[PDB]
């Protein structure tokens, strides 16, 4: 499980 | 293994039971799988996080404001505060309430605050500034079961520091930002609520950590702190800096450290107060002293460049006469008294927000037919002042010693002779009515009056407000007497020394003390 | 293991099929996983949730009316909502129609409302304050979770700031707590975290606010109740009683070196503070005691520090602002009429000026076109009753007049003042003084008719406050007599009017 910030 | 810094650390013992079980948790898997560095990296947080090591607050008084008065020089109320502070936590452990907040316009010094308030209370120093931030990650970090995960910066400034009980100078509130999936507006509600300091609940660190000792002093240019934030918080609004005290932050603060910044030795360079006050005067407007930090260091850069291309001279002396020659022609200019009486022209007295000054109310009658025109970017309050003045002098005529007829055959123009700057208010009320009498009647106002006061139909000078940009900005121009409505003499006892000693003022109740006054012959 | 844990609490049959099934779940998989951490987790938040155990609620008005005043002074009218509705929860065991709301300004005590009513009604006390499981850890959901943390099966639920909480943005819709607020969706309320339908019946909801700018589907089940502000003698009582004990215990002062008098907070109250609530005169009182403290470690001679009415210019600064007062010193060609605001209530002089000229009419004073109507409509009721009045009826075209109110830079507006201005015309017109102890109000029409008025109540504290002995009324405002406080109807000799002849006779010294 790894976070990944959108827009 | 480590048990000795888990057992060392004196943890509380949720945070203890928890770190043991997740040491018996990594005592029997493979140091090298993914878990194992997830909960050895955790483990490495709860250590270095600082749960009991706590610092001294300082007690005593007299000693805390000399560590308070030889950074800044004159935020008395703001120093004055911290020096009740001191004085409650002298009986209390942990204060209660709202934190401290330090409202300013720029260049104030409300950030450069933080390292005093820090000495003045033996606390250690933390800085956290809040200008661009989106997301709650940064107040609350992510969970354990991320790849990279951490805890917020507050956890790790805590840690970064290593002793509770900081200081903290949250540094811009009100320049925070909004976003999707967090807001770290609402976390840092949860870091400023007396009920929630003793539980946090990082997510990183699913403890809960105790924030009830951490001072709290942040800051802001304005009241745009957001309604969940500011009912939690005490403003102190620094307002600007008097010419006086600004050549005191000048001569005591700016000159020194702006030698060393540029690296002046010692006699090549020398500027005295009088190239300051032509600094403050005629070269700067703002409030603050950034702008005068940055024309003294112009002033030392200019001096280097004329000594290492000289080498002639080896001292420079700047007055109030050669300042032109370095900073060039003087950028702005105040008002300043009359050298005679006029026949149609009062001195009104202006408040903006960095300061005061003197304005000139120029009235001339003609004959001819009733008429009556306002010029000089009047505001409707002026402008309704100036015609409530007009009926003023319209009653009372004959005892005057007007011809009362006087409005169906002259023609009167009221200009304030700026032009371009729009003035509005009422306090220039009375100064505005003798004018109108003075070309009524040929009396000459005398040139060493200011007048400032709203007008009523039957004659009496209701209060004004910002009194002391008025007099600090009348007592520069040269004025002598200043005429004040009688129920703002209690604002008298705010006044520096010199300025009540130098003034002749005096508290008016109707409008015939202000025409035995202000005008040169009786009425 | 913990099924002694799970039938210990004797959860409903629905959960502890969920429940022993993840039990029969946890039997077939490893113990120091993660996943298994996930299962641990999600039997403990359900052995947290109360499914049991209520608090017996109180039926008696009494002792909920004390301990209703034990905390909070003057909100009788809400008082008596909750009693009422204690009343009908005493009967009916189960109210699931509307919710109480409470709208008023910021500073009234709406949110410790929350405090009396919890331990005044006996349940326990969870304010929310608005403005699934997988593999990464999730907890419950907030509504949920606040039941859990209280442990209760009938805990007293707060919504607070609901004008706060819907903002501009894209945040939480109407929807999940319309679904807690109406009465058949209660039933069955299944938590995304935990899948089981719990039940909200039985739970009591209080919502505050400081508008009524509510979304549409949740005002439809609020009940707005008003919160009116504070009047001078309820401050004073508010700070003597409630407000200077907490700032001594947060400041532990110990109660032989410092005595705030009532001239001290009477002073705060009318010279150094202009809001609706208490909250400002908090921040004064806690500047006063700080600077107590201060003045006691600084100075060990003087123990016991005296602060009255003199000696507030020493401490907390200068007078910030300033009321109006009765200028009964003379009575000249000028009223003295009432002005009605949120902070309070306001004397309001209102002067003429009428010179010989051609008749221009000038009104002065950031006026709002009502009130200029208002002194059109008083002009022409002087124009038709010139001749008895005893006026040269040529004074339209003989004489300019000019109508100012002093405090400029102060927006006015309002329909009200109206026969004060005629009382002001007729007394500059005819030379006849106007009586400075007599305060007006009202609304004239050209016929000569008094109109009513609105917030009669703080037009007479400021007459109360000011000096005023007479007060002229509209004589349909008698009505509102009847919430005056009767120290304020023994000083004031209020006189109903219903025509200009019963105030030109009253407000004039000598008569017309
Ligand atoms: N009263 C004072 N005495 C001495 N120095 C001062 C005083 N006020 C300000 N200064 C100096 O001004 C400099 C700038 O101050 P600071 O950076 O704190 O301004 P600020 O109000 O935080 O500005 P902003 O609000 O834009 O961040 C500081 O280095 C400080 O030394
Ligand atoms: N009638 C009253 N008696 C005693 N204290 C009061 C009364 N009204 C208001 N207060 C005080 O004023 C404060 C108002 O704060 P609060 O009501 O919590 O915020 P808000 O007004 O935003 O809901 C309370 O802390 C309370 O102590
Ligand atoms: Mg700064």
């Amino acid at each position: 499980a790894a976070a990944a910030a959108a827009a | 293994a480590l048990k000795r810094k888990i057992e060392a650390a004196k943890m509380p013992k949720d945070a203890r039971e928890k770190t043991e079980a997740e040491l018996q948790k990594l005592k029997m898997m493979s140091p090298m799988s993914a878990e194992a560095t997830v909960v050895r990296g955790y483990i490495d947080w709860m250590l270095q996080v600082p749960w009991n090591s706590r610092s001294k607050v300082k007690k005593d008084l007299v000693k805390a404001q000399e560590v308070l008065d030889t950074d800044h020089y004159g935020l008395e109320r703001v120093k004055d505060r911290i020096l009740e502070y001191l004085a409650v936590q002298s009986r209390v452990s942990k204060i209660k309430g709202p934190i401290l907040c330090l409202v300013g316009p720029p260049g104030v010094g409300k950030t450069s605050l933080g390292q005093s308030i820090a000495k003045a209370t033996g606390r250690q120093y933390v800085r956290m500034a809040l200008g661009g931030v989106r997301d709650e990650a940064e107040i609350r970090g992510h969970r354990r079961t991320y790849i990279g995960s951490m805890p917020g910066k507050l956890i790790q400034k805590m840690a970064k520091v290593g002793v509770k009980n900081p200081l903290f100078l949250l540094d811009q509130i009100d320049k925070m930002a909004s976003d999707m999936r967090g807001d770290p507006a609402s976390a840092l509600l949860e870091v400023l609520d007396p009920e929630q300091n003793v539980a946090f609940n990082d997510h990183y660190l699913e403890v809960d950590y105790d924030l009830s000792d951490v001072m709290f002093v942040a800051t802001s240019n304005s009241m745009n702190i957001p309604a969940p934030l500011l009912d939690r918080m005490e403003v102190i609004r620094l307002s600007g800096y008097t010419e006086d005290e600004k050549l005191n932050i000048a001569k005591q603060h700016l000159l020194p450290k702006q030698f060393e910044r540029n690296a002046i030795k010692k006699g090549e360079l020398t500027i005295d107060d009088s190239a300051i006050m032509s600094i403050i005067r005629y070269y700067t407007r703002e409030a603050g002293v950034r702008s005068l930090e940055r024309e003294i260091s112009k002033l030392c850069r200019k001096a280097v460049k004329n000594l290492l291309m000289d080498k002639t001279v080896k001292h420079i002396e700047i007055n109030g006469d050669n300042l032109k020659d370095f900073l060039g022609v003087q950028k702005v200019d105040y008002g300043r008294a009359d050298t005679e009486n006029r026949v149609g022209q009062v001195t009104g007295l202006a408040w903006t927000e960095v300061g005061g000054d003197l304005l000139t109310i120029e009235t001339a009658c003609v004959p001819g037919k009733g008429k009556l025109t306002y010029t000089g970017s009047l505001g409707e309050v002026m402008q309704e002042s100036i015609q409530a003045a007009l009926t003023v002098v319209r009653a009372r005529a004959d005892k005057l010693g007007i011809n009362p007829d006087f409005y169906e055959k002259r023609d009167i123009h009221v200009h304030v002779p700026e032009g371009a700057t729009p003035k509005d208010g009422p306090s220039a009320g009375i100064a505005m009515c003798t004018a109108l009498v003075s070309c009524l009647t040929g009396n000459p106002v005398r040139a060493d009056v200011a007048m400032t006061g709203e007008i009523t139909l039957r004659g009496l000078v209701l209060p004004i407000g910002g009194l002391k940009e008025k007099l600090l900005a009348a007592h520069r121009g040269g004025i002598k007497v200043v005429l004040i409505p009688d129920d703002n003499k209690r604002d008298l006892e705010e006044i520096p020394d010199n300025v009540i000693a130098d003034l002749e003022i005096h508290p008016v109740k109707r409008i015939d003390d202000v025409l035995a006054i202000a005008l040169e012959h009786p009425a």
